[PDB]
RNA sequence: ACCCUCAGAAGGGAGGCGAAAUAGAGCAUGAAAUCAGUUGGCGAUCGAGCGACAGGGCAUACAAGGUCCCUCGACGAAUGACCGACGCGCGAGCGUCCAGUAAGACUCACGGGAAGCCGAUGUUCUGUCGUACGUUUUGAAAAACGAGCCAGGGAGUGUGUCU
RNA sequence: CGCUCUAAUUGGAUGGAAGUAGGGGUGAAAACUCCUAUGGACCGAUUAGUGACGAAAAUCCUGGCCAUAGUAGCAGCGAUA
RNA sequence: UGUCCCAACGUUGGGCCCGGUGAACUGUACAUUCCAGUGCGGAGUCUGGAGACACCCAGGGGGAAGCGAAGACCCUAUGGA
């Protein structure tokens, strides 16, 4: 698994970690990529709307045959990763958690840094035709984030 | 609107090809050039075949494009452009330095560079940038 | 006999691939292949006098 | 309150006119970097030169552009051939006893990585009470 | 261990041990391919063997390199003038003298300057040259053959006899 | 020039060896060397030997990995649930 | 009698968008190309021009002498059956 790979002040920063979560890898990286710098709170927030299904992800770079979404902006492609935004809110629910048991007030501090991570799949085979089998695996993702007070 | 040049030049009664290649020079020595008088640039030689060559490229094209221009304004133009590498960062600098226009949208006059006039009393068989884009079917608007 | 202890042998032109002996799916005995056979090794015939 | 290297740091090898003329020639004229040909369109290529030998190499057929192939004409002058920038002889030393028959105004000494600081310390104390200068010294704060 | 979090013997946070947990369980070291985040350089008007050699921009903790730039002067190879005077040519222009002079690459000395400053490294821009590599072939950029990428593995060896 | 192990001569290392990463110096070059970080126990030089001694390639071998792609499939069958 | 003139409308399952699951083929490199030319005479990469702001979705497959299979034809081998 990861370490932290950013430096930080115990003092005014709380941390979390997700380890071998079996999602998706590439829809993971669009969520880190557009929380982060928000604060706890509007990630959050952020995330419900993307499960409800009224707030789009941007997908820029694993975007090949999505469709355009009208609320994206700045850019065309999105979509509504709903498990790995789950994940990200249970990351957030313990970052939080920690932050307030440590005296800060946790929903007002800013994601300072977030990043996915593919640790590794869980692999699998899948029956072919003409007797052959291939590859059917699941990706494994830790992710890192780092909470700062404003 | 607005061009400050450091050259006004006067092409009536002009060798088109011989304005051009110094003009190109020039743009290419850092001068801002202004041609005038475009539509009133000359080209010598048999009024049929010349129009027959610039009617090919305008004939000439397909998908991927052949926009030749018809108005003295452009066909001029067109004409430095393939005196200068146009592709190459100091030859764009250069032809972007380089402007024609019809008739003279200046108040000074443009000077007529040495080597370039024609003798009308001495010439009969040459054409008018002019003439040529009437043919090929621009709208004078000159 | 390292190496040799295999009756591996090669498919030929046809399955896009190179032509090495192969047993199990496994490629062997060549000295190429991961235990394949040493091609020049050291010999006890050797006279080392 | 600040890092100082010990011993003479400073010391420069007094070398004839004509050494002197020809270190300030080898790192005049310098010389090619001689990797590999290729090195850089493919990482399994390492920079570590070997001669060309393909057929149709246009390196190994001396096509200008593709690089210089190693050749006698490239060594650098006898007399400064080997010299540390600073015009010094190097001498590798490993202990107390190789600065034994150094010449401190022509030669300069390299301590090899391998030695520790206990050796280094004596190495270094007595290199400088002989006049010799070191190349690679410790830096202590004073 | 204890505590917090969590649906939770999971995981996370804080904490304890040890010289070291970046020794916490296929748990010494930890390369490349490659992935995430990020720093420098370039970047939505522009062209493709990806570079070599020159020269500019921007970037650079120390250490292991310390040079570099401008005035002037000294030296000064091949080469080599302007101007002026005189004389020729229809003309473009040339001859003789000034003169093998002034100039002339490198190197050095005096005086002044630079420390991102010189080298070097990263990237990029400009100039010149440039259609991989290995093989097959009279002829390969080849619309001839081989390789997705990287690491590791991968081919003149022994006896006898002869020369 | 470089690699393995042997021998003689002779050195380095817990006051930090080998290796690795980034960086400085030398050599036409094979390649040598130093600095910093990591590492935490081994490592050389010279000389005479030794050889299962050097890879960009063989539809080469094995392992690992990327683009392909969040793509194809998860519909079709007289049993549409 | 929709085989045809000559095609139309409709039905069911896909296709398209969303959640989840999630491969393979293929990959020397670079690659926004087009017209001509040149070249081992069948070029996205050489030359000259032309055109070309980046990225993305859907599509039918013109080109990559597309991918798949060391041509089964033909010949050659002091080859096999
Ligand atoms: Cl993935
Ligand atoms: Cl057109
Ligand atoms: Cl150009
Ligand atoms: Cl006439
Ligand atoms: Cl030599
Ligand atoms: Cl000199
Ligand atoms: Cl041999
Ligand atoms: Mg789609
Ligand atoms: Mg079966
Ligand atoms: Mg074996
Ligand atoms: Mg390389
Ligand atoms: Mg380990
Ligand atoms: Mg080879
Ligand atoms: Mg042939
Ligand atoms: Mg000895
Ligand atoms: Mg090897
Ligand atoms: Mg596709
Ligand atoms: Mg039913
Ligand atoms: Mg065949
Ligand atoms: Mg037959
Ligand atoms: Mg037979
Ligand atoms: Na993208
Ligand atoms: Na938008
Ligand atoms: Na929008
Ligand atoms: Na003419
Ligand atoms: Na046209
Ligand atoms: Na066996
Ligand atoms: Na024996
Ligand atoms: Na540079
Ligand atoms: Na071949
Ligand atoms: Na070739
Ligand atoms: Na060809
Ligand atoms: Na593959
Ligand atoms: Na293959
Ligand atoms: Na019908
Ligand atoms: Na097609
Ligand atoms: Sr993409
Ligand atoms: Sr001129
Ligand atoms: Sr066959
Ligand atoms: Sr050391
Ligand atoms: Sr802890
Ligand atoms: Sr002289
Ligand atoms: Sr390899
Ligand atoms: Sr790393
Ligand atoms: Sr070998
Ligand atoms: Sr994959
Ligand atoms: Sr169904
Ligand atoms: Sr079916
Ligand atoms: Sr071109
Ligand atoms: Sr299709």
């Amino acid at each position: 698994g990861i370490s932290y790979s950013v430096e930080a002040d115990p003092d005014t920063t709380a941390k979390a970690m997700l380890r071998e979560r079996q999602m998706s890898f590439k829809h993971s990286k669009a969520i880190a990529r557009e929380i982060k710098g928000k604060t706890a709170g509007e990630a959050v927030d952020y995330l419900e709307a993307v499960i409800e299904g009224d707030q789009p992800v941007p997908f820029k770079q694993h975007n090949s045959g999505v469709g355009h979404k009208s609320k994206v902006d700045g850019w065309d492609a999105g979509r509504y990763p709903e498990k790995a935004s789950k994940a990200f809110l249970d990351l957030l629910e313990n970052a939080v958690g920690n932050a307030d048991h440590q005296g800060f007030d946790g929903e007002a501090m800013t994601i300072k840094h977030v990043a996915a991570h593919k640790v590794g799949e869980q692999q699998g085979r899948k029956p072919r035709a003409m007797g052959r089998a291939s590859a059917w695996n699941s990706p494994q993702v830790d992710v890192e984030l780092i909470l700062e007070e404003p | 609107a607005e061009f400050d040049a450091d050259v006004i030049v006067d092409a009536r009664d002009c060798i088109m090809g011989r304005v051009a290649s110094q003009v190109a020079e020039q743009a290419l020595d850092g001068e801002t050039v202004a041609v005038v008088n475009a539509e009133r640039a000359v080209i010598t030689g048999r009024e049929e075949q010349i129009v027959e060559k610039y009617e090919k490229r305008v004939d000439i094209g397909n998908d991927n494009g052949y926009f030749y221009p018809k108005r003295p304004d452009g066909i001029f133009k067109r004409t430095i452009r393939g005196m200068l590498p146009h592709k190459k960062q100091r030859g764009r600098e250069a032809f972007e330095s380089v402007r024609v226009y019809l008739g003279n949208p200046y108040d000074e006059d443009g000077e007529v560079l040495d080597g370039t006039s024609l003798d009308r009393l001495s010439n009969i068989k040459f054409v008018t940038l002019g003439e040529i884009s009437e043919t090929l079917g621009a709208n004078k608007t000159w | 006999y390292a190496g040799l202890r295999t009756p591996a042998e090669s498919f030929g032109s046809g399955r896009g691939q190179a032509h090495v002996p192969k047993l199990d799916g496994r490629a062997r005995r060549v000295p190429q292949a991961v235990k394949g056979r040493s091609a020049h090794p050291p010999k006890t015939e050797k006279d080392r006098s | 309150t600040e890092l100082q290297a010990r011993g003479l740091t400073e010391k420069t090898p007094d070398l004839s006119d004509e050494d002197a003329r020809l270190l300030t020639q080898r790192h005049r004229v310098g010389k090619p970097q001689f990797n590999r040909q290729d090195h850089h369109k493919k990482k399994r290529v390492s920079t570590s030169w070997r001669k060309p030998r393909g057929q149709l190499s246009k390196q190994r057929r001396g096509i200008k552009g593709k690089g210089d192939t190693v050749e006698a004409g490239f060594r650098s002058p006898t007399a400064v051939r080997g010299k540390h920038p600073s015009g010094f002889e190097e001498v590798r030393v490993h202990n107390v006893d190789d600065l034994e028959g150094v010449d401190g105004d022509t030669e300069a000494v390299r301590i090899a990585s391998k030695v520790g600081a206990r050796k280094r310390e004596r190495i270094e104390e007595e290199a400088e009470d002989a006049g010799i200068r070191v190349l690679n010294p410790t830096y202590v704060e004073v």
